[PDB]
Order: structure tokens, then sequence, then C-alpha cells
């Protein structure tokens, strides 16, 4: 399947707390691998998957000075961005970058991405074209001339083309068995007291990764899509994920619903029941 | 390898 | 600013007189400064650990708190956040069917 390498980036201004935060976060196929936070004793950009560590030391000195250059150029910006919106020297406020390429199984560029967001809010953003840029607002607007006279587009479809997919490629040889990585989802269904002459059913799916997984409930053979309550996926902490779903059913017709569990490490989807002791 | 960003 | 969406669930399926852990799950939340505690009967937990902050594809950060515990009949567990976007903390309450 495809590939990416994607580098998620936050610097965020604190008057009178200390010098801004700013950290690099890098994503091999949606998965963390490295991080950099210049909060840290040491900041130096750090391995965040252990197949990350054959890279040598020259790979983690390169890295930790750019990320440090990085981390001024993003200074300067938030005193600039302070100018663009009438903004006092007093308040806090955040930039956002994603930034990374997605590449095909045949090696080509698929997606190339370069978005900017202030205070949570688009900024402005490299087009699909990666010729054109896309701003949000009137400062953005300020960027995008700047960055239209200097051939900042130009620049970055150079880096996404070349640079991206080569360290993609790399980081890949490394840690491509390692992201294939899968744990099927193990499921069981409860059952919760409603009111009067209702029950609940509530279908958990444990431990499984990665996290995309989807369950539903079917009266017959039809989907209960209206009916349902269910959670985001969440985290449980040890690298996999949990997620249920649930509805409220008449009390004693608990065995004409089934819940499905569909998941890319199942050779089939789960079909399970209500199932009470003996 | 993250890009070295340029000024907004 | 957006306001925090929290979950508060164990790691593993409770189990009275069994050791665990508690997880506060803090997503969709701008700007990124976050308080979080975790009560135990309305008593801050001293040790509560915090992972690394993260954001997502429509910006807003997301981060987990967790906290060993061992659950009991009768023990109430709650997660209070504290964010910008609210006049007030927010409290949720561990229900162990969810």
């Amino acid at each position: 399947g495809p590939h990416s390498l994607r580098y998620f980036v936050t610097a965020v201004s604190r008057p009178g707390l200390g010098e801004p935060r700013y950290m690099e976060v890098g994503y091999v196929d949606d998965t963390e691998f490295v991080r950099f936070d210049s909060d840290a004793e040491n900041p130096r950009y750090e391995p965040r998957a252990r197949w990350m560590e054959q890279e040598g030391p020259e790979y983690w000195e390169r890295e930790t000075q750019k990320a440090k250059g990085n981390e001024q150029s993003f200074r300067v910006d938030l005193r600039t961005l302070l100018g663009y919106y009438n903004q006092s020297k007093g308040g806090s406020h955040t930039i956002q970058v994603i930034s990374g390429c997605e590449v095909g199984s045949d090696g080509r560029l698929l997606r190339g991405y370069q978005q900017y967001a202030y205070d949570g809010c688009d900024y402005i953003a490299l087009n699909e074209d990666l010729k054109t840029w896309t701003a949000a607002d009137m400062a953005a607007l300020i960027t995008k001339h700047k960055w239209e006279q200097a051939g900042e587009a130009e620049r970055l479809r150079a880096y996404l083309e070349g640079t991206c997919v080569e360290w993609l490629r790399r980081y890949l040889k490394n840690g491509n068995a390692t992201l294939l990585r899968t744990d099927s989802p193990k499921a069981h269904v409860t059952h919760h007291s409603r009111p009067e002459d209702k029950v609940t059913l509530r279908c958990w799916a444990l431990g499984f990764y990665p996290a995309d997984i989807t369950l539903t409930w079917q009266l017959n053979g039809e989907e209960l899509i209206q009916d349902m309550e269910l959670v985001e996926t969440r985290p449980a902490g040890d690298g996999t994920f949990q997620k249920w779903a649930s509805v409220v059913v008449p009390l004693g017709k608990e065995q004409y619903y089934t819940c499905h569990v569909y998941h890319q490490g199942l050779p089939e989807p789960l079909t399970l029941r209500w199932e009470p002791p003996p | 390898s993250i890009i070295q960003f340029e000024h907004l | 600013q957006k306001t925090p969406q929290i979950q508060v669930y164990s790691r593993h399926p409770p189990e009275n007189g069994k050791p665990n852990i508690l997880n506060c799950y803090v997503t969709q939340f701008h700007p990124p400064h976050i308080e979080i505690q975790m009560l135990k009967n309305g008593k801050k937990i001293p040790k509560v650990e915090m992972s690394d902050m993260s954001f997502s594809k429509d910006w807003s950060f997301y981060i987990l708190a967790h906290t060993e515990f061992t659950p009991t009949e009768t023990d109430t567990y709650a997660c209070r956040v504290k964010h910008d976007s609210m006049a007030e903390p927010k409290t949720v309450y561990w229900d162990r069917d969810m």
C-alpha cells in the first residue's frame, strides 16, 4: 500500500514564562518515529521508535541543528504575525505546520502537503498542484505574495518530490515491516439495565492496532446507524486501542441483535451476540 | 528529514 | 478556542481488587495549554503521568493522562480539566461500564 512521511510542528509563545516552546514530531505512516522538544533539559532530536536507532550520530546531529534553526525561524514568525494581526506582545499564540509527502507503491509522489495554522485556524497551504497557495485571510495574503516572489512553492515541490521521498524510503528500509504490524480486536458484548422494559447491549473491541475499526449493530440484517451510541476510538496506553458501540433494546429481545467488528487484522469481520452464562 | 522552514 | 472532549476509562477490564490503569483521554482542545487532574473520592491523586502532546489534522491537540489504581466497588474516580474554552473546570466521572 501507500506510505507517508509527515511532520507536525508546533510553536507556542508564552510571554512572561520563557522562550517559545518548539516541537517537531515526525510520522511514518501515521506512526511517530522522531520528536524534538525545546523544553527538554537537552534539546535534541530523539528516536520515538526503536528501529530509528540504526541511524548514525551524524543523522541526529544534522536534524538537531536543523530543528534549532527552525525554532529560531518560528520565534521570528510569531513576532511577525503579531504585526500582521495587530496583536500585543503579552498574549500567547500558536503556529502549527503539517509538512510531508504521501508515496504510492511504485515510489512516486501521490500527495504533497505544506499546511499552516495560526491560533488553531487555517493560515496558508500549498495547493495540490504544488505551484500555488491558498491563503485563509488578509495576513496570509502577505505571506503568499512574499512566497510567490521568492518561488517558495518551487522550493517545496523539489523537497516533496525529491528529498521527502528519498528519506521516506530510507526510513522505510529500517521500519517497513514494523509499520505493517497489526493486532486484531478481541470483542465481547455486555448487558446493562435501562428504565422499565429496556436494556443496553454494549459491544466492545479491545487491544487492536492500528486504530481504524468499525463497530455496527444489526437487527436482522439491517444496520442500526441512527439508534446506536458509540465512543471515539481511544488508546489503552499500551500501544493498542479500544472502542465500543451500544444499542438500547427491548427486554427479552436481546438475541435479535448482532454486533459486527471490522478491522484490518481480522480474517473476516467478527459477529457477536449477547451471551448469558450457563 | 524535515524541511528548513521559510519565514512567514 | 475549542472545548476539550474527555473520556475516563481503565486500560484493562475493571476487577475489584486487581491493580489496573485509569486513563483520562483529552482531545479536540485549542489552545494547547491545559490542566488535568485525576480525583479519587473527590481528592486529587498525586501521581498522574502525562503523555506527550500531539495535534490532529483539524489542528486540535490531544493528550493521555493515566494513573495506577486498584478499583473497588465503592471508590469513585474522576478527571478534572481546566482550559480557556470553558468558564469552569469540567469534571468527568469514571463509569466502569463505559
